[PDB]
């Protein structure tokens, strides 16, 4: 492959070639961004659902100095 | 200890008081607090003063 057609300056990641190499372009790759702005999720919900993921597996809470 | 207000718990200062009761010998001293009520009048009663 020619070195200047790989998606970035050095060919380190091929991640910008997805729009040319997508297998089935008539199927939307799943994207939940509209369901976040339809339920009025603030800045704090994204971390509080993240803290509930880690307490789900058996890991400690955030340290409560973490929030201020 | 260089204490700072932005220090995670377990690094913030705790004040401690250790009470140590040491008996020995005597005739009497401090003890519990007794209870009471409202004495009456003109009625056979069982009293403690
Ligand atoms: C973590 O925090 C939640 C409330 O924020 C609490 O209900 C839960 O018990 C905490 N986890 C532990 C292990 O105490």
């Amino acid at each position: 492959l020619p070195a200047h057609l790989l998606g970035d300056m050095w060919g380190r990641f091929w991640t910008n070639l997805y729009s040319l190499t997508v297998p089935f372009g008539q199927k939307p790759n799943i994207d939940v961004t509209d369901a976040m702005v339809d339920q009025a999720w603030d800045a704090q919900r994204i971390f509080k659902e993240a803290e509930k993921f880690f307490v789900s597996v058996g890991l400690p809470n955030m340290t409560q100095g973490f929030w201020e | 200890y260089g204490f700072q207000p932005t220090n995670g718990v377990g690094y913030q200062p705790y004040r401690v008081v250790v009470l140590s009761f040491e008996l020995l010998h005597a005739p009497a001293t401090v003890c519990g607090p007794k209870k009471s009520t409202n004495l009456v009048k003109n009625k056979c009663v069982n009293f403690n003063f």
